[PDB]
Formats: structure tokens, C-alpha cells, sequence
């Protein structure tokens, strides 16, 4: 009861300038009236809703609305706050589901947050930068073998529609457990998932398999769902992005995803239209490539006078029947420095996570990645590389030898969901399939061994995998224990 | 100031009462009472202090009996 | 409330001019002078005491310097338990001549979609009897489902069988919108709806409400009947605790009529000539038809494809607001099997081992690699021919050609037509059915013993008698 | 609760008397990795 | 958990309702002759308010 | 100047003198009287673009107390 008065307990007027509406449709306001405004402010209606003010003209001013306009009617009055848009920073939003603007949604309460920034800033130049020499770990084993990637890229997931795109990201964000419970700092990862133009339900069941895990103590949502104006949808990357800034410039890293980078466009393109502005191809705005420049720019590995902190970033497009020859793809396929692609003919054969390794590249060239796993992905790379240049006619010397290795080479590489694993289990279990332990096993039954191994080894052998781990490379001492450990396990096995 | 302490003697009015809403409501216990049987079936019935302890025995007790034993 | 004078009409869009009292947004107006009711939405507000709206009748007639009336509030429709067994129109007008609709109270069309917190994330599946539906994409409870097909594949078929097969057993409510179509089909609906028993005219006894516009309608009508079933659908759902079945049949006239008003309201076409606001305006009326912490809905919609292209932009962005996809095709149509479903284009969203079993998903998977392998070999068949191919591709190729027969199955509204007997599987007849196949057990029969039967026993019968 | 098991070579174990017994190995391997397994996915301490 | 979730229902239900009652009641007993009065009140509370802000240009 | 009830014509004098005070250097203001009894009561200025707001608004304001 007194909680209510005491709220009520704790009233000022000023002059502000003022302008007065001339006419209102489809979202977009034409304002006579104020005169000191500058470009890209934030004004304020009468109701309580917001907007800003992006075409500047002799006689009017152009005014997006952040909402509902059924409540905007002529004559109305509109104020000026006198700031350039902004959103609230800072580590108080771990663990909250926040709007495009930073109000929460999820019912818990206020945000104590003691900062603000500008969302729209320039990324760093040439000084402040490093190379980059650091592992960012996935726990996929068709990634972390194949197309390492480190910390301060961007890399770009492309596809169709249901091929995976989503279950990579949420396997991502949900490795890091393992280092977040620890103790050094300087293994620690931070996590921001964007959802642009979904529906709730699925953001939904996403925030609930996210909390089953224990993983929402450090991530970040922000939604803009599909019943949201369009200039939110607009507006929400950069919101993002300006949250993951924070960490960048204190020594921390973090990591961002932004879901269906497809579907900004599409409200820019109406934005854009509704202002009078003349189409391009396919009616999209005329830039918009520096839509896109502008915002994946901003990811940098920082050097030692300014902090060592990072951030990384994975985009994700949506392509028509395979097609990446179209307008939006081509942008964004020169700018990211690498790509993963994902095809429905490999998903229909059986090959999940549905990764076509002939055609994934990754710009770094392996400079950041453990000393172990090279020695036995080097070797798979000409396996497989040998592999598919010959087994594929729509002798037993080479060729009988070449598949039979390659059908068990491909066999290693599925995998489940929602279960990531650590480096080492995935050097073991490439070890034993490198070496030629498994050349006579039936194909159909390998998956068996694998599970079984793994959980033998894990209970067992606990010591063996915390020699590898610590020294971070195999020893003549380990590859002798391994050959005795395999060739047991493998005679042992026989069910 | 002015609507800020009306606002506050009504609150005290409101606390006036002896108990429960100045309007009861006719349908609202009926909402209550709606919403608490959602909440018991989702949840699942429930008594105040009960705690059964039943224990099963071995389930498919697995031995060496047989012929060749 | 106020008055105003009529300013301008071109087709279906009208100007207004008020003295003082300019109305908001979204309110209804009303004409005066007229012999049938006709009523005005407001859209926009032009500037020096004008306003531009929307008519929902045929404007032929009117002029210049005319009256109109405001009301001061939207369109609103009654509602309440009382609309069982009758039928309305766009703005809830009875069309069935059987007198008034007695409600208690009112509701408007235009309202706000449920928020972050009141989702519902439960899962289970809904049992058929259509055995593509069953092993493939299963259907849940609680969830949207769409039907994708061109013109003349068989959309409203479906619809109509799993209207007799689900319909019928359900404990609630049901609610059929016809958004769109013909007129023929809606009486034979409501007569043969009249004889099964759904619909009862002398008692208190239906379980099924109708909102129809048809094709014979302007285009201001055939934008907002939707809504209209829409408003009736929730408040069986907010009001009273009950579980409601909601059937839409070609929502894509829903975009449709909205892109013959765009141009006369003054916008930029962006693509394929469609409006610029496509996308937030299907999101608005999409959102609304969920499962919340309050009741259940379950939707069935039916989806056309403009000259058989799915890369149009109409029907490629619904794709993200389902949970249940089935695509039809005209090339299997054409090979005589039907239901014609592509067995390698539709999705379901609880095809994981951890709802479904294993078994099931096994024998899903295992068929599905078989039909992709297939494929893979029509380039060298269709010219080489088949003595080029090995043993084991031959081996394939049989197996795949004797499991396509045995998707097909007869229905029972189609008897009529047909010659035939309809017929309903169970589930676990269907998996023991095609692992039987996949095992091999069945290399000594001919292929088209397979075709057009239901379990699997009645094969080996239609076999044994095809000596 | 705490286990005292004793460590066997199953090369060994297949060499012991196999006649008319080897449904029953195959059976115990079957038990001895699932038990295994189930035991170690739980901890051997009670919960908190 | 089960008595404590329904507890925390039931406060928060009384909690709405207390608000919507007493801003109801704020309208309500807002009458004719207490807008006169205070309008008067206001007047010179709100002139005065004036002076105070026009006494910084 | 906006007011849900007609003000008292001395009343009007003297805001007339204040409003002059804030006016300074110009001209002779022009004073639109306007009676809108919508709003439950308060007093509502313009003057040019400035525009000070005191009325039954804080409504709103107390309503925010049920957000936080
Ligand atoms: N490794 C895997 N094993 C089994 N099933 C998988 C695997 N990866 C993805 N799937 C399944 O693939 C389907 C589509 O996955 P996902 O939701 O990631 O697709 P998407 O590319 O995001 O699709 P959309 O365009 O609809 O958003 C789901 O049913 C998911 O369970
Ligand atoms: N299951 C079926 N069995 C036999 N014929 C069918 C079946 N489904 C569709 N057809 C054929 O399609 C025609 C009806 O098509 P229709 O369902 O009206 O297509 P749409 O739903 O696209 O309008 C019928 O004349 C019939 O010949
Ligand atoms: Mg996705
Ligand atoms: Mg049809």
C-alpha cells in the first residue's frame, strides 16, 4: 500500500519550442513549425509517442513515427527534446529482453543504468588496430576443423529457408558455458542476439531453450518483432551494436548475431518510399550498400594502448532457390571475410549440419587456432580434397582405398543438436578416424563407436585429456598412450 | 502538488477500508477463482503437506542363471 | 455527431470535407440519401479540413455537395454465443433471412495484438489419417498451418477432408471465413452442413458461425472480412475458456484487394506493381491469431501461388508465419498420383526425435534419402537409358518408383467422382507399412499393386488377384 | 553411494569357455557399459 | 512453489485494482465547484509561476 | 491562453501585464481568449513558438506510477 503513495510521492514546467502538425498518413508526419532542429533528432508527440526528423525543407519537416499513428490528428503540437537518438549502456542489461529502444519486456522491472550513447558513430581507423591471434570456438566439429575463426572477424551464414541457420548460432552461444565458469578474465565471451521481423512465439521458445541450458545470465535480446513500425526495425542493429561497443572499449569481448539482415531492407525500402524519394533497382533506395558498410565496419581488434578488448560479428541472409547471383547477397558477400553455405540436397541426403566444405573459405589463413587440431585437420583436408575429385561417377591399388577412407572420413563429420563439445574430444575422435583405425567397420555403424568412445573415454581417462589441454599439442608420450587406449577400446567394442 | 495530495487522501480512503477492494466486484472472485483452476491443473493438484514414500523393488534383475551356468 | 460534404469520387475512394469536428483515424461514416446502408472508413487526413476514405459498398450515384455523418467510433459487429448456426457479412449484417441476431454486447474490428508475456510453448501432434501428412510433416495442436498450390490442384479438397475427418470429433467451437471465392460452394457448405447435423435450426445446438464475401464484391469489402471472422474467433477464446478451429480460405486476396486501392491513395509502387507496405500490414492481421495463456486456437489457411511461382512476393513472405507447410504440385498431379504433395518441400517444426519417438523418425529420414537419391539420376535415364545403370542403381530406382505409388490414397468427398471407397489409416500402420517396403520384403510384386489403397495388407491382396 | 568394482580385460574374458555361452556375453557387455554410463550420468552424492 | 506462485498472483492482482480505483475515484471526485476554486488557486499559483519564469530571459 | 472556464475580465488585465512583461521588446501581443472546457481545469500559453503546459495532463503523470 505505502509502496504506491511513496511513488506518487516523489513536478516542473519550462517553455520548449514548439510545431504544429499539417498532415498525417501511413506513419509519416509533415510538420510546420521548428525552426533550431537539427538532422537526426528526437521529437516528442503529444500522446507520449516519439519520432525523428530526417528530411529538412524550406516549408516542412519530414517526421518518422516510433509507433502507433492513429492517435496523430492535424493540428496537434510537437516538441523537441534537443539530443541525437540514444540508447542505454551498460553490463545492468545481462539477463533482460529489451526493445529496439531499451524498455524492458519481460516483466521484471526498471533498468539501473547509468550511461547513454549515440547510435550512429564511426568505427576505428588504422592506428588503434592489431592483427588478429585469437580462437573463437564453436563446438561444431565441421567448423572448428575446416573454417576456424577468430576473434575480431566477421563471417557470413547464407542459405535458403530450413537448411540450419538459426540452430548454429544457438549452439554458439551456448558452448561458452565452459569458460564463462571459470576464473581468468581473459577467456571470457559475452553474447547479443538481434531478431529482426520474427514473430514473438518463436523468440519465445528460443528465450526458453536459452534459460533450460542456464545460459541467460550473459546474453542480451533485443526483438523487433513483425508487428513493430518499420523504422524500429530499422533502428535495431545499430541499438545493438552500440551495446556491444561497451565491452570493446574496457578490455572485455563480446559477440553479436544479427537474424535475417534480409528483412531491414525491406523496411527501409517502405521508409524510404513513404518519404518521396525515388526508387532504384527493385525500388530499393539508392545506398543501399552503405546501409550495410556502415554497420559491419564497427568490429575491430583493438590494440594494448587502447584497452585489448574485441567483438565479433555473424550476419545471415536468406537466398531465392539458391541463388546468390541477386542484388542483396552480391553486397554483402564482398564486405565480411568469409562465408559458410548451406544447400537442401546435402540436408535431404542425411549430411546434418548441411556444410558444403568446397565451397567455405575462411580469410584467415589458420593463424589463430590450437597447435593440436592442425596436425590432424591438415591431414583430413587432402583426404577429403582427394576424396571428391574422383568419387562421383553418376584400381583396388588407389581408388577402392580413396572411398573407402573418404565414406568414413564423411560418416565423422555429422553431428546432433544442442550438444557442443570441447576441443580435445574432438582431437581424440579425429585422431582415431585420421589414423586408420576404423578402415574395416561396416560404415553403417560408426556413429555407435563414437558415442560409446566418447563416453568411455570421458569417464576413464579424465587425466589423459587435461595433458592435452594444458600443453596444446600432442607429445610422443600421448601418441603412444592413444594407440594402446584405441586399439583396446576397438577389440573391446565388438557388440 | 495539488493533484499529487488528492491523489494521496484518496489512497488513504483507500486504506481506510477494513478489508479488500472499496468495489468488490461482482466477477471478480470469479476471475480469481478461474485463473487459480488454470494455475492448480498446469501446475498439477497439490495437498498442503503431503509426501508419499513409496519405494520399488530391483527392476529387471539381470543374473547368470542358465544351462550353461 | 458532425456533418460533412462529399468532394470528390474516383471508383472506389472518396474525399470528405468537414466544417469543424474533424474525425480520427479508423472511424466509420455514414451516407445519408440512400436506399441501402453504406459506410466510410477514414485512412488519411490531407490537410485544410479533408479527409480521404474508403468506401465498403459499390459508389454508383453519388454527388457532389452531398451529406455524410460521423459516428465517432469503429466498425463494430455483435458477438457472443448466439452467433452459432447464422450467417453474417463485413460490417454484421444477417444474409440468411431468418430475422435479427440478439446479442448482449458489441466489439470493434480493430484491435492490438497479445503481448510478450501471455505465449503459450507447448507441443503435441494431431492425428489425420492422410498417411504423406502423418510420416513427413505432422500437424500440431495449437498452431498455424498452411496449404500452397497453384489454380486447379486441389486446395479446397483438402480442406474439405480434413474438415470431415477433424471437425466432427472436436469437443469446441469451429469458425469457417470464405474470403474471396465462389458463391456455389458456400450454399452447397451450408446445406450439406444443414443435413449432417452441425447446424441445427430448431434448438440452441450449433457448434459452427459463417462470415462470407465473396468474389462478386468491391475491393474495399473482400480487405476487411478477415478481420471480421477474426473478432469472432477470439471471443470464444478471451471470454470463455474453449479450444476454437479456425478455417481461412484463400488469404491471399487479402493482399490482393489491397494493391487495386494503392495507387488511388497517391503511393510509388515498389515491385511486380505491389504497394509499398505489404509486409507490416500482414504482420498486423497475422499476429493476432495465436495460443495464449487463456485458450487455444488452431488455424488451417489456404495460400494461392500466381502462375505457379513461388518467388512471387506475395506468397513468400507468409512462409515465415507458419509452423506446418505442405506444397502441392501440377507435375504429380499431372503422373495421376493425389493427393499431389512434394514429399521434398514440406516442413514441420516438431520432426525431432525427442517428440516423435525414434522409430519415426528413422523411417521419416530413410525414405526421404531414398526419393533425394532418385533424382539425382533422371539426366542419364532420360537419354542413355536404363541398361547404362549398375545393379544397385537399378535396385534404387525400384524402390523409389514402389514408394511414390504407395503415398497416394482415395478420400471419401471424393467419391462421387471417382468410383471408389475412402479410406483412414492409423499411424502405426503407415510406419510398419514403409519399413516393410524399405526392408525389402516386397521385391517380388509388381509396382502397381501399390497404388491407390490404404494399410498395407490390401496390396498384397490387389496383387494376388492381378495374376 | 561409492562402488569397489575390479577391472577386467574383455580380450581375456572372450577367451573363457565361450561354448553355449555366448548369447550370455553378449548380453553382459550390453549391462556392464549401460549400467556404466547411467551411473556415471548421475552423481554418486545425494542431491542438494 | 505452487503456493508461493499463487501468493504472488493474488498481490498482484489486488494491486491493479487499487489503481484503477483510485484514479477513478480521482475523476470522479474532481467536481465542478473544486475546478472553480482551484482554478481560482490556480490562477494565482500559476501566474506567479509565470513571473517566476519570465523573470529569466 | 487556453482555459476550461471563462476567467474573470480583471484576471484578464493582469495577465495581460504579465504577458506584456515576458513579451519585452516587440509589439502590441495578440490575445486569442479561448474556452475548451475538455480539460478538467489549469491554463494553457502560447507565444510564438514557446509553450508552457499547466492543466489536468498530469493525469498521465500520476498513471506512470502503476509502470514504476
Ligand atoms: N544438426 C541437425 N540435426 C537435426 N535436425 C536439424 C539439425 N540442424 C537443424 N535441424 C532442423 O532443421 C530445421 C530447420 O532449422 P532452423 O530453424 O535452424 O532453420 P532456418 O534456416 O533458421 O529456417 P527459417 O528460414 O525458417 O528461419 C529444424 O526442424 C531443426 O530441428
Ligand atoms: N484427391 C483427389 N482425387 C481426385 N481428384 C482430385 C483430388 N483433388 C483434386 N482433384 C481434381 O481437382 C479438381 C478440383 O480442384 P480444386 O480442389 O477446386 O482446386 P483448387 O482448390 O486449387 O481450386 C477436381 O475436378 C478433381 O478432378
Ligand atoms: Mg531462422
Ligand atoms: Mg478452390
Amino acid at each position: 500500500s505505502s509502496i504506491l503513495e511513496e511513488r506518487i510521492l516523489g513536478t516542473s514546467v519550462d517553455l520548449e519550442e514548439t510545431g504544429r502538425v499539417l498532415s498525417i498518413g501511413d506513419g509519416i508526419a509533415r510538420v510546420h513549425g521548428l525552426r533550431n532542429v537539427q538532422a537526426e533528432e528526437m521529437v516528442e508527440f503529444s500522446s507520449g509517442l516519439k519520432g525523428m526528423s530526417l528530411n529538412l525543407e524550406p516549408d516542412n519537416v519530414g517526421v518518422v513515427v516510433f509507433g502507433n499513428d492513429k492517435l496523430i490528428k492535424e493540428g496537434d503540437i510537437v516538441k523537441r527534446t534537443g539530443a541525437i537518438v540514444d540508447v542505454p549502456v551498460g553490463e545492468e542489461l545481462l539477463g533482460r529482453v529489451v526493445d529496439a529502444l531499451g524498455n524492458a519486456i519481460d516483466g521484471k522491472g526498471p533498468i539501473g543504468s547509468k550511461t547513454r550513447r549515440r547510435v550512429g558513430l564511426k568505427a576505428p581507423g588504422i592506428i588503434p588496430r592489431i592483427s588478429v591471434r585469437e580462437p573463437m570456438q564453436t563446438g561444431i566439429k565441421a567448423v572448428d576443423s575446416l573454417v576456424p575463426i577468430g576473434r575480431g572477424q566477421r563471417e557470413l551464414i547464407i542459405g535458403d529457408r530450413q537448411t540450419g541457420k538459426t540452430s548454429i548460432a544457438i549452439d554458439t552461444i551456448i558452448n561458452q558455458k565452459r569458460f564463462n565458469d571459470g576464473t581468468d578474465e581473459k577467456k571470457k565471451l559475452y553474447c547479443i542476439y538481434v531478431a529482426i521481423g520474427q514473430k514473438r512465439s518463436t523468440v519465445a521458445q528460443l528465450v526458453k531453450r536459452l534459460t533450460d541450458a542456464d545460459a541467460m545470465k550473459y546474453t542480451i535480446v533485443v526483438s523487433a518483432t513483425a508487428s513493430d513500425a518499420a523504422p524500429l526495425q530499422y533502428l535495431a542493429p545499430y541499438s545493438g551494436c552500440s551495446m556491444g561497443e561497451y565491452f570493446r572499449d574496457n578490455g572485455k569481448h563480446a559477440l553479436i548475431i544479427y537474424d535475417d539482415l534480409s528483412k531491414q531492407a525491406v523496411a527501409y525500402r517502405q521508409m524510404s518510399l513513404l518519404l518521396r524519394r525515388p526508387p532504384g533497382r527493385e525500388a530499393y533506395p539508392g545506398d543501399v550498400f552503405y546501409l550495410h558498410s556502415r554497420l559491419l565496419e564497427r568490429a575491430a581488434k583493438m590494440n594494448d594502448a587502447f584497452g585489448g578488448g574485441s567483438l565479433t560479428a555473424l550476419p545471415v541472409i536468406e537466398t531465392q532457390a539458391g541463388d546468390v547471383s541477386a542484388y542483396i547477397p552480391t553486397n554483402v558477400i564482398s564486405i565480411t571475410d568469409g562465408q559458410i553455405f548451406l544447400e537442401t540436397e546435402l540436408f535431404y541426403k542425411g549430411i546434418r549440419p548441411a556444410i558444403n566444405v568446397g565451397l567455405s573459405v575462411s580469410r584467415v589463413g589458420s593463424a589463430a587456432q590450437t597447435r593440436a587440431m592442425k596436425q590432424v585437420a591438415g591431414t583430413m583436408k587432402l583426404e577429403l580434397a582427394q576424396y571428391r575429385e574422383v568419387a562421383a561417377f553418376a584400381l583396388d591399388a588407389a581408388t577402392q582405398q580413396l572411398l573407402s577412407r573418404g565414406v568414413r572420413l564423411t560418416e565423422l563429420l555429422k553431428q546432433g543438436q544442442y550438444a557442443p563439445m570441447a576441443i580435445e574430444e574432438q582431437v581424440a575422435v579425429i585422431y582415431a578416424g585420421v589414423r586408420g583405425y576404423l578402415d574395416k567397420l561396416e560404415p553403417s555403424k560408426i556413429t555407435k563407436f563414437e558415442n560409446a568412445f566418447l563416453s568411455h573415454v570421458i569417464s576413464q581417462h579424465q587425466a589423459l585429456l587435461g595433458k592435452i589441454r594444458a600443453d596444446g599439442k600432442i607429445s610422443e608420450e600421448t601418441d603412444a598412450k592413444l594407440k594402446e587406449i584405441v586399439t583396446n577400446f576397438l577389440a573391446g567394442f565388438e557388440a | 502538488q495539488k493533484l499529487f495530495v488528492d491523489k494521496i487522501r484518496e489512497y488513504r480512503t483507500k486504506r481506510q477500508t477494513s478489508g479488500g477492494p472499496v468495489d468488490a466486484g461482482p466477477e471478480y472472485q470469479q476471475d480469481l477463482d478461474r485463473e487459480l483452476f488454470k494455475l492448480k491443473q498446469m501446475y498439477g493438484k497439490a495437498d498442503m503437506n503431503t509426501f508419499p514414500n513409496f519405494t520399488f523393488e530391483d527392476p529387471k534383475f539381470e543374473a547368470v542363471e542358465k544351462p550353461q551356468s | 455527431a458532425a456533418t460533412g460534404r462529399i468532394v470528390a469520387v474516383i471508383g472506389a475512394v472518396v474525399d470528405v470535407q468537414f466544417d469543424e469536428g474533424l474525425p480520427p483515424i479508423l472511424n466509420a461514416l455514414e451516407v445519408q440519401g440512400r436506399e441501402t446502408r453504406l459506410v466510410l472508413e477514414v485512412a488519411q487526413h490531407l490537410g485544410e479540413s479533408t479527409v480521404r476514405t474508403i468506401a465498403m459498398d459499390g459508389t454508383e450515384g453519388l454527388v457532389r455537395g452531398q451529406k455524410v455523418l460521423d459516428s465517432g467510433a469503429p466498425i463494430k459487429i455483435p458477438v457472443g454465443p448466439e452467433t452459432l448456426g447464422r450467417i453474417m457479412n463485413v460490417i454484421g449484417e444477417p444474409i440468411d433471412e431468418r430475422g435479427p441476431i440478439k446479442t448482449k454486447q458489441f466489439a470493434a474490428i480493430h484491435a492490438e495484438a497479445p503481448e510478450f508475456m501471455e505465449m503459450s510453448v507447448e507441443q503435441e501432434i494431431l492425428v489425420t489419417g492422410i498417411k504423406v501428412v502423418d510420416l513427413l510433416a505432422p500437424y500440431a495442436k495449437g498452431g498455424k498451418i498452411g496449404l500452397f498450390g497453384g489454380a486447379g490442384v486441389g486446395k479446397t479438397v483438402l480442406i474439405m477432408e480434413l474438415i470431415n475427418n477433424v471437425a466432427k470429433a472436436h469437443g469446441g467451437y469451429s469458425v469457417f471465413a470464405g474470403v474471396g471465392e465462389r458463391t456455389r460452394e458456400g450454399n452447397d457448405l451450408y446445406h450439406e452442413m444443414i443435413e449432417s447435423g452441425v447446424i441445427n435450426l430448431k434448438d440452441a445446438t450449433s457448434k459452427v458461425a459463417l462470415v462470407y464475401g465473396q468474389m462478386n464484391e468491391p475491393p474495399g469489402a473482400r480487405a476487411r472480412v478477415a478481420l471480421t471472422g477474426l473478432t469472432v474467433a477470439e471471443y470464444f477464446r478471451d471470454q470463455e475458456g474453449q479450444d476454437v478451429l479456425l478455417f481461412i480460405d484463400n488469404i491471399f486476396r487479402f493482399t490482393q484487394a489491397g494493391s487495386e486501392v494503392s495507387a488511388l491513395l497517391g503511393r510509388i509502387p515498389s515491385a511486380v506493381g505491389y504497394q509499398p507496405t505489404l509486409a507490416t500490414d500482414m504482420g498486423t492481421m497475422q499476429e493476432r491469431i495465436t495460443t495464449t495463456k487463456k485458450g487455444s486456437i488452431t488455424s488451417v489457411q489456404a495460400i494461392y501461388v500466381p502462375a505457379d511461382d513461388l518467388t512471387d512476393p506475395a506468397p513468400a513472405t507468409t512462409f515465415a508465419h507458419l509452423d506446418a507447410t505442405t506444397v502441392l504440385s501440377r507435375a504429380i498431379a499431372e503422373l495421376g498420383i493425389y493427393p499431389a504433395v512434394d514429399p521434398l518441400d514440406s516442413t514441420s517444426r516438431i520432426m525431432d526425435p525427442n517428440i516423435v519417438g525414434s522409430e519415426h523418425y528413422d523411417v521419416a529420414r530413410g525414405v526421404q534419402k531414398i526419393l533425394q537419391d532418385y533424382k539425382s539420376l533422371q539426366d542419364i535415364i532420360a537419354i542413355l537409358g536404363m541398361d547404362e545403370l549398375s545393379e544397385e542403381d537399378k535396385l534404387t530406382v525400384s524402390r523409389a518408383r514402389k514408394i511414390q505409388r504407395f503415398l497416394s490414397q482415395p478420400f471419401q468427398v471424393a467419391e462421387v467422382f471417382t468410383g471408389h471407397l475412402g479410406k483412414l489409416v492409423p499411424l502405426k500402420e503407415t510406419i510398419k507399412g514403409f519399413q516393410q517396403i524399405l526392408a525389402g520384403e516386397y521385391d517380388h510384386l509388381p509396382e502397381q499393386a501399390f497404388y491407390m489403397v490404404g494399410p498395407i495388407e490390401e496390396a498384397v491382396a490387389k496383387a494376388d488377384k492381378l495374376a | 553411494r561409492k562402488l569397489a568394482l575390479k577391472a577386467i580385460d574383455w580380450v581375456a574374458f572372450g577367451e573363457i569357455i565361450p561354448r553355449n555361452q555366448k548369447a550370455i556375453a553378449n548380453s553382459l557387455k550390453s549391462w556392464n557399459e549401460t549400467l556404466s554410463t547411467r551411473l556415471a550420468a548421475l552423481p554418486e552424492k545425494p542431491p542438494a | 512453489d505452487y503456493h508461493i506462485s499463487v501468493q504472488n498472483m493474488m498481490r498482484q492482482k489486488e494491486q491493479e485494482h487499487m489503481i484503477r480505483w483510485v484514479e477513478k475515484h480521482v475523476v470522479q471526485s474532481i467536481s465542478a465547484q473544486q475546478e472553480k476554486e482551484t482554478i481560482a488557486k490556480c490562477i494565482a499559483d500559476l501566474k506567479l509561476l509565470a513571473k517566476k519564469a519570465q523573470a529569466q530571459p | 491562453v487556453t482555459t476550461a472556464s471563462p476567467l474573470d475580465e480583471a484576471t484578464l488585465t493582469e495577465l495581460k501585464t504579465v504577458l506584456k512583461s515576458f513579451l519585452s521588446k516587440g509589439q502590441i501581443l495578440k490575445l486569442e481568449v479561448k474556452v475548451d472546457p475538455s480539460i478538467m481545469g489549469g491554463m494553457i500559453v502560447r507565444i510564438g513558438e514557446k509553450y508552457v503546459d499547466m492543466s489536468a495532463k498530469t493525469k498521465i503523470q500520476k498513471l506512470s506510477r502503476a509502470m514504476r
